[PDB]
DNA sequence: GGCTG
DNA sequence: TTTTTTTTTTTT
């Protein structure tokens, strides 16, 4: 029914108001219609109007497309005409023809794709997505239906708003009430948090520390190490757990009746999670790679992960920026807004780590503009924490954390405050 | 680039290619054979399309099934290596027949007016004193292998149109056959006698003027000093009166090939013919006048005012491109 | 599109007023398109006046043709009807028609007279110009654009100058006195302003700001939110109209009671407007997105904003330039041109924020050349205002605003004034 | 008059010298003018002087060439002799030559930006 | 013999672990062979072992083909069949048809490369070697047998070290002792030793020295200035050689008849070597300049230097850098690493200039710390040496020397030895 | 019955 | 050819 489609485009400033916003130029042919369609497109983009048979024939004179083409253009301008119609009707069908059309192009685009992912490499044809986002388009072939949501009234909708502030299954508590009492309920699902510490300070022992104590508050959690083993911070999960030493561990002062008695005792408990950890090479893992990561733990392990963590975001790869094409700037920005999606879409609190640059390093105080890779990773970050040693502080076992970018709340209260990292079981306490 | 090295080399690779044919004119050299990367055609077992150009600076081939599109010395490294050695090294070594009869044809002058052929030109409106320069065949295989012997191989009665072509010398060297059904193997077959036949309709007619040459030699016919090349190698020079030939083509500015053939024409500084300013708009001058309603006195006003040449025919061709 | 242009001569005052001045029997044709123009010259010139058809055919009986030339004006003059085509079509396609028959007619002129020029001086004709007219030549065939106003004169127009300097229509008041006072007036239509800051400053907190206070003077918002989710700028918007908090919102000390008398209390208000929050990913709208956005919400509710609050114009995506086709310095310039084109065809005022580079994020003063994106956003805005905070002004809770590119007024009159910045309400508050 | 130009080119001295500077490859038909032309400017680039008639047949063997462009190149080198006139009219003929040449590149070049721009 | 030696690497164990590290795919043939290669080759990497008949005809063969290809390996792989022959034979005769087919590619190669080199510019497929770089092809061509030579093997090589240090196969004597007691023998061959003197210290002086001492040692000397023109070098190792006044040779104190009999007089000697000045401009010379200069003496002048002087290193160009950069450290870093990977390609003493830092310049001392254009340079440096006569040295035809980095020995050992100059001669004399 | 770049 | 981030280096 283009035919259809075009002449109500025309004749019919009612029909063009809702169906043209969501009209494109892949819904309708490989010929004529496309032709005429895209001549209508410009016309609307030079004049901001409908075009009429007249513009058309004079936008098809000034047209270089072959003498068959002119003619099927020609002729089906020709064959334009209005029609006593309905609104209903025709939007109703209009929004079937389009989806049929987006699903008819879905598929096709997936057939392409596992017809050039089945090929030898350096003969692919890159820039072809590959099949790990095969689903995702077919989830925008359904996200056509006329319906397109204008926002949020403040006036209008407001009971909504409301049914939205005493809900609070957004926030997901700490175990720290230093870290809660400073996020004013723990941090919030859909976000992206950062701990900048330097280089060998901190920063993946707070990683474990966290990832610990969602663990103990009967949260499923996901550690992501892209510079590190399974098995190292799983180690760091047992020092953490357990309460052994990892110099213990190292030293075999632990025996197996201990570690077992501990492992079933901590089974036992109603109030635990379960904790994976995936292992990735450095710049071997993007978005679309947790996404896949996110599928098969929830087909094969019937695991739904809450606390997504992931080691370093500068050490992963960017799913847009051809790898080392755009600076550091760019790519780690990159990095972070497809981090944040990735967040906001499983509906998860994800953890992550910064590195700062070579002058904050051996520093009493690490301020924001220390950011390593990229300024960006600031602006484009719900929650940061600094944290900070010096001699003194690693004397008394303690470090400072500074809160950097404090989203949740208020960063000028309680900026700075002293926790009591112990590095032998890669846990954080409190002062209080 | 040697080129005729590269001639001989790709001969040789090509020969063991299938449905091999040498496509030699006076002035080029292509290898017709079946494409040994791709197989060419699984449908069709007869089709040809790998082709070898060796009339440029460098010998290439081109497969129109695989695009595949390589030089003749990248082949030879990759499939014939042992013809690929002597190849390299050879490079530091050197670094007439006229048709005097046509059995079982009669001219359309002497033919009876109740002849279905006479409806026929007469619905193509061909003016009647040029009827003693056209032919009609049924056993047109039967004609060619008395005259060239051996491309039919089956003489199977065709009715087509015979179209013998005469020199300066008015004597004939090469015939063309028109397709009378439309389901046919081409629709202007050309036999010639001799391979260094001439091509160009009607040069014996040419009189003092202008020369006006078309593409079809049924489009000729309405036009005074009007010849016409039966497409063959298509060469200027081969083409007599050069200070005063006229260049005319189909009416077709969307076509692309056709443009192409203009920016040949008007990049050698010939006087080429444009249609900008044509009342009628079918492709040629015969369906011009068979469904528009014109009148041969008329294009004969026309093209005489609109003749171009140099860069006033460029502007033009600018606007007729498009 | 001769037939249109003679149709539209003969049966359109409008186009015939703006195209007459600028139409020569030369750009038209050799044919029957020639004698047409040329009959409704004559009978213009004789009788100043439009000509009709049973005049024009009357016309073409007096005057003499040959048969052919006769028979084409004939079917010619049968082929013209009303067709009342777009005004601003129908001017830009004949300007266009009249400037490549004007090109063609020099390029002819110019191949002329090259010819001539080879030719013997007995044999060569006196009336063509010499090879070194050739250029000039090209080039009033270039100026033949179709504009009728000269502008401005200053001694001729000073009456009508003084009247448009009645004209306040354009200014838009800011609910603080500070902001007017420097303005002259307030904002005015059609012109993209920019609040800039350092990361976790408060530039989402000073648009949240503007948005209430121009809701509290009845006009329609329209805020765009590029990071933050809709409800929870709301939430803000919220805490700065019921003037509560925003930590009192999320820890309970709000009854529902309180909620609904105090929105029932703004709704019941007749100097309150209108507020549509809609959020988008990042780097995936721009104005082509956004006038999309208006034209729905326009058809699906009686809303036409006044204001329009942009997020920030880095998460926002440029319309032609592609997602990393270039660097910042055009893009982003790029983005922001656009945007105030939106604004002035709008006319509403355009309100936005930037990012400025890590080397002002901690120093107690930000110039013009702290911006992190490109400095052509500085150069398409209007009133870049900055805000500036220091220990000690957290302590008073105080940030300062310095004027950094103000287009409206003096830009050094006010250049520093302290603000009363409430980050709980996320409300600016003038200090006196 | 490109084949007098190549004449006194190769087989005159104050004419070199006074036009050579001048002259440029874009003055010249694409047949056999064009690639004469280009052999002596890479003689004169490569040897700093004017070359000789074996000069360029031996520039010519050494060249790639299709046999018709190599045949009009011969025939071209055949025809080159050294006429006499006078080194008055020889440069004056040269310039407008030159200027006309200029002249017809400049209007092909205009007509194909104005080809370009409709697309 | 492809099919016996396709049969013996499928079905032969030890067969395949003799012939499999040394083959390659260029020596089968452009056909069947070169596939079937191919596909074994890349099982054998992607699971490090030797493919069946069942993976080769199933697991492998099953890829993109063209029906002429696939019929081929098909009946190629079908040929395949396990032959008794003796596991002596079998290596031998594939060792020598891997030899003939080196040879054959190595012919086609050349052949290539004459008939590319005879093309004219513009169209001479850069990235291919020079007709210079024929012989070495070949050469390599000869040297292709199947003897396991991977590196130097600690406990199996010990004989040819202990022929190294017994031979001293690596120095280079000086004829100055007190160089000699501190290099244990003078400098080795595959080093890059530097002078850093400072302006008009020397620096040129020393390299022309030392120039000199080795032509008087019987060496071959190429002495590449970048910064003096051919003449001027040689009339310094004139004034060093001829015990004449660099003055005298300018006035004219020195007569023509004891200048030919000096000359000739050194001539007479047996131990005397070639010493040949090639200047290039400043800046346009970098290790491909010095490698076609190599070979072109090679070929014409029978001359293969065992010296390489470069008059100045900080005014050569990086053949790999393409981009010219700003930035001193990594174009000098490059152009010494160049120079160095030269040097040892030619097991060629390389001697080379460096200029010092402002600071260092009238300066009693001068440490590594003041080395000028990069920090990088005496990483690479084999051995660097100072010169720092400021005031009093130069009252007493003096100069000392610092020793600032020594890879032959110790640097704290004999660190200052106070070098007797002589500028009007241009040679360095002991204090013996 | 031919057709490429 | 400019523009902007980050880093590293060096010179004054
Ligand atoms: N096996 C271990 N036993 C005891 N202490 C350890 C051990 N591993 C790490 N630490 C301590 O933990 C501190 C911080 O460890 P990490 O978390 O690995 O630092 P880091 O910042 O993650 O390293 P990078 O540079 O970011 S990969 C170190 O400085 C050590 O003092
Ligand atoms: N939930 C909250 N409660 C109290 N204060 C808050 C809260 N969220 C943010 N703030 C304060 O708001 C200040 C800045 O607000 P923001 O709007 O986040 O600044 P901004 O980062 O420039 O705007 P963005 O990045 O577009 S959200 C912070 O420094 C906090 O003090
Ligand atoms: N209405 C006004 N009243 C008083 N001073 C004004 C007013 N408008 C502008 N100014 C001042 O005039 C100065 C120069 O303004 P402009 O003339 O626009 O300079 P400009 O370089 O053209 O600015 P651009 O075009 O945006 S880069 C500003 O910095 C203000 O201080
Ligand atoms: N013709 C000469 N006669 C006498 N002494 C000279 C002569 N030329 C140079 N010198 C001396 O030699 C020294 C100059 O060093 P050179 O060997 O020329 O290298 P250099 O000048 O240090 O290198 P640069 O980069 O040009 S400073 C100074 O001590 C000069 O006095
Ligand atoms: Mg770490
Ligand atoms: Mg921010
Ligand atoms: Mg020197």
């Amino acid at each position: 029914m283009v035919e259809i489609i075009l002449s109500h485009l025309i004749f019919d400033q009612a029909y063009f108001s809702k169906v043209w916003p969501y009209m494109d130029s892949e819904y309708f042919e490989s010929g004529p219609a496309k032709n005429t369609f895209k001549l209508i497109k410009s016309h609307v983009n030079e004049y901001h109007s409908v075009p009429s048979i007249n513009a058309l024939n004079v936008a098809l004179e000034n047209s270089s497309f072959t003498e068959t083409e002119y003619s099927g253009v020609k002729t089906l301008i020709s064959k334009l005409a209005d029609s006593p119609e309905d609104h209903s009707w025709l939007v109703k069908e209009t929004e079937k023809y389009v989806q049929q059309r987006a699903m008819f192009n879905a598929t096709s685009k997936i057939i392409e794709i596992q017809t050039n992912a089945e090929l030898p490499p350096e003969k692919r044809n890159k820039k072809m997505p590959d099949v790990g986002a095969i689903p995702d388009i077919m989830r925008q072939a359904l996200s056509i239906s006329f319906d397109s949501y204008v926002g949020h009234d403040w006036m209008d909708d407001y009971e909504a708003r409301w049914l939205s502030y005493m809900n609070k299954a957004r926030k997901v508590p700490f175990k720290l009430r230093i870290l809660n009492k400073i996020t004013k309920g723990g941090a919030e699902t859909g976000t992206l948090n950062v701990l900048m510490a330097g280089v060998n300070v901190g920063k993946s022992l707070g990683l474990c520390s966290l990832a610990a104590d969602y663990l103990q508050l009967g949260h499923n959690v996901l550690y992501i190490s892209m510079e590190m083993a399974e098995e190292v911070c799983a180690k760091r999960i047992d020092a953490n757990m357990l309460d052994v030493s990892l110099d213990d561990i190292d030293d075999g002062h632990i025996s197996y009746a201990e570690y077992k008695g501990k492992m079933e005792k901590w089974r036992e408990k109603s109030t635990l999670g379960r904790l994976i950890v995936k292992q990735y090479p450095t710049g071997g893992a993007d978005a679309n790679t947790f996404r896949s990561l996110l599928n098969e733990l929830k087909l094969k392990k019937n695991f739904v992960p809450t606390i997504i963590i992931v080691d370093y975001l500068g050490i992963c790869k960017s799913c847009r920026i051809r790898v080392y094409s755009e600076n550091s700037y760019t790519t780690v920005k990159a990095i972070a807004e497809e981090l944040r999606a990735l967040a906001v879409e499983t509906e998860t609190v994800l953890w992550t780590a910064a590195q700062v640059g070579k002058q904050a390093w051996d520093s009493s105080d690490v301020n924001m503009s220390d950011i390593a890779e990229s300024a960006g990773l600031p602006a484009t970050a719900d929650f940061m924490l600094a944290v900070i040693e010096t001699e003194e502080l690693a004397a008394a076992e303690q470090q400072l954390i500074k809160q950097i970018k404090s989203r949740y709340g208020d960063k000028n209260k309680w900026n700075k405050f002293l926790m009591g990292v112990q590095k032998g079981n890669q846990k954080w306490v409190e002062i209080e | 680039s040697i080129p005729w090295i590269d001639n001989e080399f790709a001969y040789r690779a090509l020969a063991h290619l299938p449905k091999f044919t040498q496509v030699n004119n006076s002035s080029t050299f292509k290898l017709r054979f079946r494409c040994p990367v791709c197989g060419d055609s699984k449908t069709d077992q007869n089709k040809a399309r790998g082709w070898y150009y060796g009339d440029n600076n460098e010998g290439n081939i081109h497969c129109y099934n695989c695009n595949y599109h390589a030089p003749i010395g990248i082949y030879l490294k990759e499939f014939e290596p042992d013809l690929y050695r002597e190849y390299i090294f050879e490079i530091r070594k050197e670094k007439k027949k006229i048709i005097k009869s046509l059995p079982s044809c009669v001219r359309l002058d002497k033919l009876a007016e109740d002849h279905p052929i006479i409806k026929y030109v007469k619905a193509r409106c061909i003016p009647k004193d040029k009827w003693k320069y056209l032919w009609f065949t049924t056993e047109w295989p039967k004609l060619v292998n008395s005259i060239a012997p051996g491309t039919y191989k089956k003489e199977i009665s065709e009715p087509r149109l015979v179209i013998p072509i005469y020199n300066a010398n008015g004597k004939a060297e090469s015939f063309q056959g028109r397709a009378l059904k439309k389901d046919a193997p081409q629709k202007y077959i050309t036999i010639e006698a001799y391979p260094e036949a001439t091509k160009i309709y009607g040069v014996e007619r040419v009189k003092d003027g202008d020369v006006y040459v078309l593409e079809g030699p049924i489009d000729s016919l309405f036009i005074e000093n009007g010849i016409a090349i039966t497409g063959g190698q298509l060469d200027l020079e081969v083409v007599p009166f050069k200070d005063r030939r006229v260049w005319v083509l189909d009416n077709e500015p969307r076509h692309p090939d056709t443009i192409k053939r203009m920016t040949k024409l008007v990049d050698a500084g010939e006087r080429v013919m444009f249609w900008d300013k044509s009342p009628w708009k079918s492709k040629d001058v015969n369906d011009m006048i068979r469904k528009e309603g014109a009148t041969p006195e008329q294009i004969m006003e026309y093209m005489k005012n609109n003749i171009a040449q140099g860069l006033m025919a460029k502007m033009r061709l600018s606007k007729y491109a498009k």
